[PDB]
């Protein structure tokens, strides 16, 4: 059930603050999101296709 | 635009049991998943129903009573006062649970497990006597109140329920002082017929005694018993 | 976000007849049914109508 | 019409981490546009993934280990305890980040960059040993746990991930005292085959060692480490 | 994301007061509004057309 609290008013602090956050873990693991934000260093020119090419060795 | 307030006289008090919450200082904290967990209960009533052992022969307590090969109508095998304070119940979960509340209501269940030989035979008279005229002094007087006859045979135990008979809707859990000739009556156990046996068999047997709450049983108003030390 | 208040001059007074309630400390307590009860009245006028004795020769 | 209030016992306290704001004293202040700005991040996890250098041979730390022309199964090239407290990790961003939190969870990534000659050849056995039976003492014992064989060739580095193997969902970041024979196990690096080379080439090479968080890695509950002075 | 604030109530002070005002400048500049208010001195009779005119030199 619930405890000993019987106030009519909506809790002034939201729940994620008033209480701990119950989480549940699934047995088989979970995939991290793909990206944690948009910060990134980028590697360009990695590959090919296009230059002063095919004078270039085989 | 600042809002006007009237400060109540009780400004600044702290109430140990306030129906409200306080200031959170470390929000957004996720917990460690505990979802694999089992065995949880949510109401004490959920487990108050499990029988635990009554202590006989206090303070040299044993979890049983002994039936003999003689039926003296004048001699009870046991006499329990129906009080959640009986020194008899002092260590049952019922009593340990109950001591944290002010009042109770409902059925009490006394369970007897016969532990003698399969070859033994016998009959017991278990009675509940409401208060008013004192405790019964012979099986003949007990037999005048609520009672059951327990016959020994294939089935090992007997569950006796003492009916809640009371003027008030609830009864106080604990005693202030000691409760006289009062309390709420008595559970007395008597032999109707003696334990009988064949040659080659012991002439007395132990009967395990336990107590539990009935489906009826209720408790209300949480408090704290007088503090004690187990030693 | 904490709300600004103006404290009235009468801060801290106790009024014996205040039209209001105070702090509850032992909630969710069910009572003992008293529904078999009879003879209740709700207004003194309900019984002020019953004659009682005048004292003569005081 | 003034509103009646009940003052709580904690009236007047200041909470360093209160989930709330205070009084603004200089409103309607427009800022200097900073919209040309680049390089912003929003979560530490965003950069905890970038490998930084592990210190070898403390306190005469070097960012690398040395492979030789001999494979002694009895001699690890390195042994790291898997603790975000290892003096080994003390200056990695992972460790510097982690020291501001109470617990972590997830994958740790040990990256090795071979820096020897192109003419050299060799094979390493990198193993992760969970706790319980102590640290392995020979490549033969390490080989009994989680491990990978790293072959030298065109591709310069090797990224070894130590799997999060733990009874609890999370692990404590820092050590209180020192953690024994405990901690969470060990990463040991061994030579499988010796570094081989042709005539005219050095007979040992440096292997750069770095550490980072895996995509799995999480940290929780911000605190402050014990204060220190870099000098 | 957000910080460490988890109150249900609407901020009592409005934003322009609770926070600084993020503005953004465009590369190519922006035109001041035409007028800063309605205060003004006025020049009248600046030009011509109409008088005891064309007796007036050419």
């Amino acid at each position: 059930s619930e405890g000993n609290e019987g106030v009519i008013i909506n809790n002034f602090y939201s729940n994620q603050y008033q209480n701990s956050i119950d989480l549940s873990a699934n047995a088989t693991g979970s995939d991290p999101p793909k990206t944690y934000g948009q910060f990134s260093n980028l590697l360009s020119g990695a590959v090919n296709a296009f230059s002063n090419m095919l004078p270039l060795l085989a | 635009s600042p809002i006007p307030v009237t400060i109540r006289e009780h400004a600044g008090t702290w109430y140990s049991t306030l129906p409200d919450s306080t200031v959170p200082i470390y929000g957004k904290t996720p917990v460690a998943p505990a979802n694999y967990m089992v065995g949880e209960y949510k109401d004490f009533l959920e487990i108050a129903q499990i029988p635990t052992f009554i202590g006989n022969k206090v303070p040299n307590a044993v979890p049983y009573i002994e039936a003999s090969n003689t039926a003296v109508k004048t001699q009870p095998l046991a006499v329990y006062q129906v009080t959640l304070s009986c020194s008899c119940l002092a260590n049952t979960f019922l009593a340990a649970l109950s001591r944290n509340f002010a009042q109770y209501r409902g059925s009490l269940v006394y369970t007897f497990v016969f532990t003698g030989t399969a070859m033994m035979k016998g009959k017991f008279l278990i009675a509940y006597t409401p208060p008013g005229a004192g405790k019964p002094t012979s099986r003949d007087q007990a037999m005048q109140a609520t009672y059951a006859i327990w016959d020994l045979g294939l089935n090992s135990s007997y569950s006796f329920t003492v009916p809640f008979i009371s003027p008030t809707h609830f009864r106080m859990v604990g005693t202030d002082q000691a409760n006289i000739t009062n309390v709420d009556g008595w559970v007395t156990v008597w032999q109707l017929t003696p334990l009988t046996y064949p040659p080659g068999c012991p002439t007395s047997a132990k009967i395990l005694t336990m107590v539990s709450a009935g489906k009826d049983f209720s408790l209300k108003m949480p408090i704290s018993p007088a503090p004690w030390s187990p030693q």
